[PDB]
RNA sequence: GCGAAACCACAGCCUGGGGGGCCAGGCAAAAUCAGCGG
RNA sequence: GAAGCUCAGACGAGUAGGCAGGCGUGGAGGUUUGUGACGAAGCCUUGGGCGUGAGCCUGGGUCGAACAGCCUCUAGU
RNA sequence: UUUCAAUGGCCCGUCCACGGACCAAGGAGUCUAGCAUCUAUGCGAGUGUUUGGGUGAUGAAAACCCAUCCGCGAAAUGAAAGUGAGGUGGGAACGCCCUUGUGGCGUGCACCAUCGACCGUAAGAGCAUAGCUGUUGGGACCCGAAAGAUGGUGAAACCAUCUAGUAGCUGGUUCCUGCCGAAGUUUCCCUCAGGAUAGCAGAAACUCAGAUCAGUUUUAUGAGUAUGUAAAAUGAGAGUUUCUAGUGGGCCAUUUUUGGUAAGCAGAACUGGCGAUGCGGGAUGAACCGAACGUGAGGUUAAGGUGCCGGAAUGUACGCUC
RNA sequence: GUACGUGAAAUUGCUGAAAGGGAAGCAUUGGAAAUCAG
């Protein structure tokens, strides 16, 4: 099965843009008139759960693969038997010895790394 | 006590195996036969199981029984298998015939991606 | 923040001698050492006893 | 458990103390029920109900047959009849 | 109420013996027993060894809950009860003085379907101020 | 259509239109739009063992026996009724008249339209 | 040559309708200096 | 993963209040044969990926010595 | 990502007014005692070791063990001397049938009742701990008011304390998603502010598979086209006892309506909707016309509309007007 | 490099790109240029 997403442009708070000091992180607001929460023409889109993306994929990568977050090498081992299905990813502190090893036992067994480069 | 009450403790959200992750969680024990934390594979939880596993370019099955279930030391039976890979298919699935048959396919799964490793 | 806060917290001398009881048997489970995290695949037998 | 708290999923919006008959018989030890119960034996017990915590002791209950001699600070007037078909006699302590 | 409110795990064990049974069988037995086992422990009072032994001479018998013991009581009848616990001293007096103790795992090998057993309760009264 | 009916449909005579139908509308609604409450659901009739299962006491089988059973209004017509989900139609294609909310006998298209329902839910379906 | 402070939601063209932000109109060319209304 | 799996149908505004499930913060016990001078933490970026969301992971840059996932305990979160 | 075009979009918080130049860090329901409810754990007519003693060589302020007491409960009642305790109906479950079943038949826990007795008893259910929530008191969610008191230093003022003095009030109060969701008012009590019962909103424990209810109408009326009443249509599973919040404002329009007049009005009773609500149309809009909102695709409508701005006939037909 | 670990934001200077006729900011949809992936 294919992938879909319901929506692809992130949530951002409103007046984030105006603001420095206002994050660019969402935040429900609580006004009684806010236009914002009454949800007016032309104003930002609130989530909800009806954005929600389909079960069958979700938290999957546009290829199909859910991303397993690697550490050293017998994480690796563990997704020996889910290489159909999960991608191997290297944690961004691994060091260059030990990535190396890991890319190539990936290699060996035939899972995907995310970010081999 | 038994195979259930050991389940909810060592299975179910703590033991030295598990790997929970961005929504499931994974069964790092070596004798499993998913890699997932289910009843029907997790040792610690059930009674005897089968699993293989890779060793210098050769496979080796591990067996074991209820009555040795309680002496750790020589409670699993190894089998070493260094012929060829569809043989260690054949020597694998033919010892478990008269085992419950369900998991002969994730057992026999299991020595085809460690018969790819060693050519890859 | 108070010195004269719940530092030390009273418990059922009961429960503590079920909870000691359990830890006991569970001590006997090598199951149960396992997901603890003690490399006893070697053990010769559980529970472990030796000379005296 | 300040973790569990209302405050955390808020932040962002704004001297006779009393026996009874049918309790009598406990207050003697359980070996020696198993010897003076239901056995006819001249010699009777004695449950000194002063020394176990009580001064007086009340009619409630039925009483086992055997006659037993029960002392006790004070006894009701109705407590003391029911031992008597039973066979015992209340001692008054001093 | 669909699953009950304590970590015991020796509970969900009962649960789930006793949810395969609800399910599975016509037994009106299962089903009420399935259901107090959900019930707080606030709704599933003690019951006494005397009540018991009143209850039965006024078949095993079932209480979901616990068999406290009766002192005021001497000689104990012979009893066959199955209860979530039993009181030391009340286990001691059905078990020496006449017959003996099951458990709600047991009972269900002795009767699945609960045929020939008679589903007791306690008094549910706490307190009850006024 | 009974006396009981007569007031029913006069208080919100405003608010609905209704007519006698004929034997095509009736058989074309629960042909194409025939969900039936079984077991508090709205479960289609894609086939007669669904009628069956929930029918078949007041001996109606099939779709037809169960149109039969509407269209001649029958000993039971209401629990036959009752079975059937309100249907859900579309607005009508083409549209209304332009003010909708008068009175059909006044160029509107509420209240008593007679046989006209009939030439209506064509346009619903 | 030296060199501030008050003050600062954002800004700044008018008529009419509901004020500078809305609707419909009139118009609409940078950067600036000087006197000076609201 | 019986806390699972599967089929079906209906419903979706929401202030006061009511109710459950989660995200992040400093420390504690346990655990991961866990990450690290072959570059920890931080920080930056017209780089990528994930989640409806709080948030998370990552490439490159900068940097120089410690840090984290999981189960639980605690709060000057 | 940046820019461009088309359509849209009033500045946020607060109560017009007050706050806001910009940024980083800091910054507000906390600790604790008592009580109440609920859930969990341990035990159970008991229950609670941590005032102490014992013991602990290795983190010895930990853990572990225990004697006598004592707290609460195990009995009440009187002001006090003193005294001091069922059967009928249903009914959960089981058995039992006739042969399914239905129904009958037993059995009857809880509880409900009636109908009975005993002085409240009637075959005891608590005790401790931890958690959640509520409430009361401590500085007591954070900040903020005019005085005062003590003891001083100058020549009434000043200084450090009491002091975090006093709040009925002002301002602020920090993460997300989901579910459910009001009242906006009667009732009374009430010197005073309020207190209420009830309604609306919920959570748990228990009956009948009902002809039990219904912002509905019929049937039958009785009396005066209406009025109330009791007794088929239609839909719906309807119920109950127990507690725990929130609320008791107002605005707009209709009905009568009595009192009114240059004319407005004035007064109630009554009914709705707004109050918690986006959306299309009405050029613009608090009450007007439509319509109640998960995220998207197509189809089709409502009210409103089709000269152009502007999506859609510079349509058809018959007429009036300079 | 002692205005000395790391060196954020506000704030400013230059460079490059872009737009600007009495607002800007944002939103949806696409083009243009830039850039990334599979």
């Amino acid at each position: 099965v294919n992938i879909i997403k319901k929506r692809t442009k992130p949530f951002k708070r409103h007046q984030s843009d105006r603001f420095k000091r206002v994050g660019e992180s969402w935040r429900k607001p609580r006004g009684i008139d806010s236009c914002v929460r009454r949800r007016f023409r032309g104003t930002i889109s609130m989530p909800k759960i009806g954005y929600g993306n389909n079960k069958k994929t979700r938290y999957c990568m546009p290829n199909g693969l859910k991303a397993f977050l690697v550490r050293n090498v017998s994480d690796v081992e563990l997704l020996l038997m889910h290489n159909k299905t999960y991608a191997a990813e290297i944690a961004g502190n691994v060091s260059a010895r030990k990535r190396v090893e890991i890319v190539e036992k990936a290699r060996a067994l035939g899972v995907k790394v995310t970010n081999a480069g | 006590q038994q195979d259930e009450v050991i389940w909810q403790v060592v299975g179910h959200e703590f033991c030295s195996y598990r790997i929970k992750g961005e929504a499931q969680n994974f069964c790092r024990n070596e004798y499993n036969v998913t890699g997932l934390c289910n009843r029907q594979s997790c040792p610690l939880a059930n009674s005897r199981y089968a699993t293989v596993r890779e060793d210098n370019g050769k496979l080796y099955l591990y067996m074991k029984t209820i009555e040795r279930a309680h002496f750790p030391s020589k409670l699993w039976q190894r089998i070493k298998l260094s012929k060829n890979y569809a043989k260690a298919l054949e020597q694998i699935d033919q010892q478990l015939l008269y085992w419950p048959g369900r998991q002969i396919h994730r057992c026999k799964q299991r020595l085809t991606r460690l018969t790819q490793y060693l050519l890859k | 923040t108070k010195t004269w806060r719940k530092w030390h917290v009273k418990v059922n001398q009961n429960e503590k001698r079920y909870a000691i009881a359990s830890a006991v048997a569970a001590s006997g489970v090598p199951s149960l050492l396992l997901a603890r995290g003690h490399r006893i695949e070697e053990i010769p037998e559980v529970p472990l006893v030796v000379d005296d | 458990p300040t973790h569990v708290s209302k405050t955390r999923k808020l932040r962002g919006h704004v001297w006779r103390p009393t026996v009874n008959l049918d309790r009598l018989w406990t207050l003697l030890p359980n070996e020696a029920r198993d010897k003076y119960l239901g056995k006819n034996t001249e010699v009777a017990p004695v449950i000194n109900v002063l020394q176990s915590g009580y001064g007086k002791v009340l009619g409630k209950g039925r009483l086992p047959e055997t006659p037993v001699i029960v002392q006790t600070r004070y006894v009701s007037r109705r407590a003391e009849e029911k031992i008597k078909q039973a066979g015992g006699v209340v001692e008054l302590i001093a | 109420r669909s699953k009950p409110a304590s970590e015991n795990v020796y509970l969900k064990l009962l649960v789930k013996l006793y949810r395969f049974l609800a399910r599975r069988t016509d037994s009106r037995f299962n089903k009420a027993i399935l259901k107090r086992l959900f019930q707080s422990k606030t709704n599933r009072p003690p019951i006494s060894i005397s009540k018991i032994a009143a209850l039965t001479s006024r078949k095993t018998t079932v209480v979901v809950g616990t068999v406290t013991d009766d002192e005021r009581m001497l000689t104990v009848p012979k009893l066959s009860i199955a209860a979530l616990r039993f009181t030391k001293s009340a286990r001691a007096r059905i078990l020496k003085a006449g017959g003996e103790v099951l458990t709600l795992d047991q009972l269900a090998l002795r009767a699945p379907t609960g045929s020939n057993t008679v589903l007791v309760r306690g008094k549910k009264h706490a307190r009850e101020a006024y | 259509f009974n006396k009981a009916i007569k007031e029913m449909l006069q208080v919100v005579e405003p608010y609905v239109t209704y007519g006698i139908p004929n034997h095509k509308t009736v058989r074309e609604l629960i042909y194409k739009r025939g969900f039936g409450k079984v077991n508090k659901q709205r479960i289609p009739l894609s086939d007669n063992a669904i009628i069956e299962a929930a029918l078949g006491k007041y001996s109606i089988l099939s779709v037809e026996d169960l149109i039969h059973e509407i269209y001649t209004v029958g000993p039971n017509f209401k629990q036959a009724a009752n079975f059937l989900w309100p249907f859900k139609l579309s607005s009508p294609l083409g549209g209304w008249r332009e003010r909708k909310f008068k009175h059909f006998i006044e160029g509107g298209d509420a209240g008593k339209r007679d046989e006209h329902i009939n030439g209506l839910v064509q346009k619903m379906l």
